């Protein structure tokens, strides 16, 4: 029973630690998008100034 | 009373003990759960020799399992009767020696053996009356050949009055599984000759030959080899844990078998071993079984016993018998092959009888023979050792872990000497 | 029955107080309107009798833009209408303007609000203050508030979360003067002072969070997370609780040395924390890593005096002790000779909360460390050098002389800085 | 509780690490995403949930292969900060990768290695994969070996180097960096396995019946060899062998640590099952002079040692019977100072088969690692090729302009000459 309890607690912790990785799969995609947005802003600045 | 405690180390020793205690458990009728379920009253009256008692009527092995790697013990614990062993006696390392005698005897083993020595001394002090110690090991593995003889030494200075027997598996040149076998066999024999009260040589190639030809079975296995070894081991002490016409302990055997203290390397044989097809053929009788015992082909070794003269012989007959034609057949055998018997020792055969036969068999013989044919394994091992050492092949581990070539030279000289005087008495005449 | 009062002065102070107040409201479950969607809130909030909760915070500024933005934002119904003190004229980065000219007419109303708020509390733990040091109005108002409070209340504890300028990155050109003046003012009047420079947090966001074009909101959210980790012990049950008064029992050997620097872990993007176990050993190694320090200083350049560190989550004391043993065994970190043990540990059960739309994710284990070490002399030395470079030619001195400040005020601050550096040097040597 | 860390540097190293990692995942049942739909601990580590993070590191200064790996189906399997990718390729220059641009990457590599090793508690050792005919690969491998030898010390490292073919070459300056890397690794690598491409091409042509082979087939065969080598640590067997149990049985002297591998059987499913694939015929095919992955003739020199691993349902008596026939064979002769040179390992797990591959599955497989004195020919031809261009100081300026000294080639030449002299001295009988 003790082994079962420890294994179950560990396994639930695992399903909880499937999680501050997927979050910045999303967030790192967002950061790459924001860097590309900064590049687009630079392009717009150059075009308008020219 | 007069009990003995088991110590096994290395993969080979562990797997030998695994079948040995399965055999002894079936012999005593003990279930794998440690609960007695025998039918004869005698099955319990001396069950204390190999078992300690725990509360609840349960019986626990008095065996200590030790190794520098935990894989073999973790595997055997899942096998049949593996739950019997006390987890406290299990001691294992985390690195391994890699079949290297230097690593197994100097660096890791010296530090590790403290806990197993603690458990050994505790178990020995717990025993009512200590009779002796028994070790099972293989000389072809460096780590085992190291710590086994190391523990032999440090049990020896502590208990100099007790008896000790080792079952040594030496690497034969026919079936070779490791190339550094000559080195570790050399280093193991050099220390074993100094402290071994008794040593019993076992050869896997001879096991292969006997399982091929005697049983005539198609696919031999390490399980069959272990069964044969276990039956032979149990026959050594059969009359010790069950009654016989002649009570003859291990120390009886020591008194009657070793003429001089350094000649304590013996050869074992068991009978009967019959094929399944010929099992219903054989006419189980004392004369046929004892002649089957003295054939050179029944041995579990490579040394042809007809190439030399037996210094002495010992037969442990097992079953309900009388002694008369037993004795007369002993006399006939000693008269008929008198050329193969060294002359300055008249009546050089001991006979002992145990009243209960082996489980599954009405009549059996266990033979131990001290002969002048054993020089051959030592000679071939020394030849291989010197051929591989003359060019300093693979000596770099042994040099890099604190040991030097002077110890190798001393060991080689020591066993060369040993062969010299062990052959010397073969040519001796009165 | 325990309370703490929070002070936010200056543009940066208000912007970080707002950030900490979204996080506190989310953690306590309080809606933006202040109502209950459906009693540990008593540390930060007060019950009006029926319904909404009034935060125990005060906002001060002489520039009304941020105050108007707060009063027109979604949190207009939360704060009390008459606790957001707003002036008319900004000090324009002048410390003398905010300390002698226009802050005096506002500090009276501020003390009125402070005493009105303190009369409600019965188990007041102390005061926290937030202010940007690189701003004249913030520095002057904070210094004046510390001066008045130290005589109004006396032994009550005050903790200042000062945001010192970066070693080379600067927004203004006259900030060293008011930074040194405010440091001189607060040296003898602040019990605890935490360094919160921006360049280190920029580097942290760039490396761990992988944030390449950051803004002030992320910095304020990280500061809010640090504050929540520090203050969670007072409002959440834990196996080993630590109070505010239990800080300079362990972190401040001598009254003069009360400046310390913080770090948090795991400060990492939410990309590689599910794919690792977040073991206590590796999180406390990341916290102790010099590159993960939240203040731009090198701990390898000086000895360690004390470290008070708090875990929140399902951490184990045995694992914490095992990690501390490894840290002590490590050779790259050395403590001072007269301190055999310098680690104070706290344990809390509540995991950190996550804000929607933020950068940090939800984790079951976190640690916040507050370290006082002898390596912080470098920032004081570089600030002194920068101040001296401009004070050699008496540059920009007229802008402070014309606001009522005497000429000799800078000399005493310089002497105090030199004495403080000498004190650090004397403490840092072994016996 | 045993672990091993794998290093993959260079384009060929990455391409062979990928191939070995599909095979390991398939054998352990790990999905491409990693999610399982405890023997894995040898190669993988519990990352908590689902997938298992491999104990591997990837290094390259050319980001194309790294981007391909990170955009392939295995993006979710590998950690991103262990796939270290640079910006500028060394352009086949050993000096560029050893003195100029690899030094700014080696610090991050050592940090990653330390982070990976801190998790492991029973670290067996390190394996390294690198193409010798590439400047960046050779330089980074040499630098990593030199740094690790002082960072960890006695930890074992095994290098699977892919030496250039005797006549088939892709570049024109590869002998220089090959000799330089060999000089660097001679005193830094415990075991070095030759894996030249021409022999594998011949094997694929003769056995796999493929007239248009590519690098993927070679990488799959290398992966199968690695799996056969490492299956003993993660699968139960009647006779287990560890990584540390190699150079007691394959390396007589510390300088001689270069050996070649052979595998059997290699056959397609269209005609694999028309024959029984008996142990005798597979071990004869393995010993055949046409079945090595190294383009060398064993009939031109003596044999020093051979350690061979069988996987399947092998019988030890069958192994001994095959070894006896091999010893009886006259076309294969061992050196005088080596009576027994065969080491045998046994594993129960049959090899796994990859869908869409070339090799068909086998219930019986054997993989041999042999060290012999005939390997001097490749060193001699590489020395001749190096001298041909070093006579006129061709292509020396490209290395001199990268911080490399002029005399660095002379000491490598002297070391190669001394190594050849050492082989010649070892190869003579007493
Ligand atoms: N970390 C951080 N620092 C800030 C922030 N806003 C302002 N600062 C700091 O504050 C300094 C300038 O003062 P401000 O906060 O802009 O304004 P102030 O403190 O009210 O002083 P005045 O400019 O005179 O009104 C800058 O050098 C910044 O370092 C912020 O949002 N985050
Ligand atoms: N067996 C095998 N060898 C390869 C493979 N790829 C490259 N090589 C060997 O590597 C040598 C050239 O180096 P590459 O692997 O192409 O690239 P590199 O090792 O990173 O060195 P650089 O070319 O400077 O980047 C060639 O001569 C090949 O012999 C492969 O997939 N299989
Ligand atoms: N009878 C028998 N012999 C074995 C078995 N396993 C190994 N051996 C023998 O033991 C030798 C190798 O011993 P080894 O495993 O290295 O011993 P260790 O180093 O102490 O673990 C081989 O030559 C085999 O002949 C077994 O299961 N049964
Ligand atoms: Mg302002
Ligand atoms: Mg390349």
């Amino acid at each position: 029973h003790k082994a079962l309890k420890k294994k179950s607690d560990q396994k639930k912790l695992l399903d909880e630690i499937f999680e501050a990785n997927q979050n910045a799969i999303l967030v790192k995609q967002k950061r790459v998008q924001e860097e590309k947005v900064e590049e687009e802003k630079i392009v717009k600045y150059n075009l308008e100034k020219a | 009373m007069r009990e003995i405690v088991h110590i096994q180390g290395g993969q080979c020793g562990n797997q030998i003990g695994a079948k040995f205690w399965e055999v002894i458990s079936d012999e005593h009728g003990i279930d794998p759960t440690g609960t007695y379920h025998g039918d004869s009253d005698l099955q319990l009256e001396r069950i204390n020799v190999y078992y300690n008692e725990a509360t609840g009527g349960r019986y626990v092995p008095r065996a200590i399992l030790m190794d520098l790697e935990p894989g073999t013990m973790d595997s055997v614990r899942a096998g049949p009767f593996g739950q019997l062993f006390r987890p406290d006696n299990f001691v294992f390392g985390q690195t391994g020696a890699g079949n290297n005698w230097a690593k197994g005897h100097y660096t890791e083993g010296a530090e590790l053996i403290d806990s197993v020595l603690d458990v050994v001394r505790k178990e020995a002090e717990g025993c009512d009356c200590l009779q002796g110690f028994q070790i099972t090991h293989s000389l072809g593995g460096g780590t085992g050949s190291g710590m086994g003889t190391l523990l032999i030494s440090k049990v020896r200075e502590e208990y100099p009055d007790r008896i000790m027997e080792t079952f040594s598996v030496v690497p034969s040149p026919k079936v070779s599984d490791t190339v550094v076998e000559p080195y570790n066999a050399t280093l193991s024999v050099h220390q074993l000759v100094e402290n071994a009260d008794e040593c019993m040589v076992i050869d896997n190639e001879a096991l292969y030959d006997i399982c091929f030809r005697t049983l005539k079975l198609t696919t031999p296995t390490y399980g069959d080899l272990n069964h044969l070894v276990s039956a032979a081991m149990s026959g050594v002490t059969c009359c010790l844990r069950f009654p016989g016409q002649l009570n003859s302990d291990l120390r009886k055997l020591a008194v009657n078998l070793i003429p001089f203290p350094r000649l304590h390397f013996f050869m074992i044989g068991f009978a009967p071993l019959t094929s399944r097809g010929s099992q219903q053929y054989r006419a189980l009788t004392v004369p046929e079984l004892t002649q089957q015992m003295f054939d050179a082909k029944n041995m579990m070794c490579a040394a042809d016993p007809r190439h030399g003269r037996y210094l002495t012989a010992s037969a442990l007959f097992r079953g309900r018998m009388s002694t008369k034609e037993v004795d007369e057949q002993m006399l006939n055998v000693q008269n008929k092959n008198s050329s193969y018997f060294v002359e300055w020792i008249p009546n050089n055969i001991k006979s002992s009888i145990c009243d209960i036969p082996p489980k599954g068999l009405k009549m059996a013989v266990t033979f131990v023979g001290n002969s002048t044919a054993i020089q051959e394994m030592f000679k071939r091992v020394a030849e291989q050792f010197t051929a591989m050492f003359r060019r300093k092949a693979f000596l770099h581990w042994y040099t890099g872990e604190g040991m030097d070539e002077m110890e190798f030279t001393e060991a080689e000289s020591n066993m060369n000497d040993l062969v010299s005087e062990y052959q010397q008495y073969q040519d001796a005449t009165a | 029955m325990r309370e703490v009062i929070s002070i936010h002065v200056g543009q940066g102070g208000i912007q970080v107080g707002n950030a900490c107040w979204e996080l506190f409201c989310l953690e306590h479950g309080i809606q933006p309107d202040g109502q209950m969607p459906s009693d540990a809130f008593n540390t930060f909030f007060s019950e009006t009798g029926a319904g909404k909760h009034v935060p125990r915070a005060v906002f001060l500024d002489l520039e009304p833009t941020v105050i108007d933005e707060v009063r027109t934002g979604t949190y207009r119904q939360l704060f009390h209408p008459e606790q957001l003190i707003s002036g008319k004229e900004d000090a324009a980065n002048n410390f003398a303007r905010g300390h002698y000219t226009i802050g005096k007419e506002i500090v009276d109303l501020c003390l009125d609000r402070i005493r009105k708020l303190a009369d409600n509390c019965t188990g007041l733990q102390g005061f926290l203050v937030f202010n940007s040091v690189g701003g004249g109005t913030g520095s002057g108002l904070g210094s004046l508030l510390l001066e008045r409070l130290s005589v109004d209340y006396g032994k009550k504890s005050k903790l200042g979360f000062t945001i010192y300028p970066s070693p080379q990155v600067s927004t203004a050109v006259v900030e060293p003067y008011n930074s040194i003046l405010s440091t001189h003012s607060l040296l003898e009047h602040t019990d605890v002072a935490v360094m919160l420079d921006n360049e280190a947090i920029y580097d942290i966001c760039r490396r761990n969070l992988d944030i390449e074009r950051p803004t002030y909101t992320n910095l304020n959210r990280l500061i809010a997370q640090v504050i929540s980790s520090l203050t969670a012990s007072l409002r959440f049950d834990g196996a080993l609780n630590v109070d505010i008064t239990e800080f300079q029992t362990n972190l401040v050997p001598y009254p003069r040395i009360h400046f310390m620097l913080s770090s948090y872990a795991p400060i990492i993007s939410a990309e590689k924390a599910y794919h690792e176990q977040l073991s206590v050993a590796e999180i406390t190694n990341s916290a102790f890593e010099p590159a993960n320090m939240m203040a731009k200083c090198d701990p390898r350049h000086g000895k360690y005096m004390a470290c008070s560190m708090m875990y929140r989550g399902d951490v184990v004391p045995k694992d914490v002790n095992a990690s501390i043993a490894t840290i002590k065994t490590k050779r790259t970190i050395q403590f001072v000779d007269w301190c055999p043990t310098g680690f104070k540990v706290g344990i809390n059960y509540q995991p950190p909360t996550v804000v929607p739309g933020g950068d940090l994710a939800k984790v079951m284990r976190a640690v916040c460390m507050i370290s006082n070490s002898t390596a912080i002399a470098e920032v004081f030395s570089r600030l002194d050098h920068k101040f001296d470079l401009m004070y050699a030619k008496r540059a920009f001195v007229h802008w402070y002389v014309g606001e009522g400040m005497e000429e000799g005020e800078f000399s005493e601050a310089r002497e105090d800085l030199a004495a403080l550096e000498k004190d650090y040097e004397e403490v840092g040597i072994e016996t």
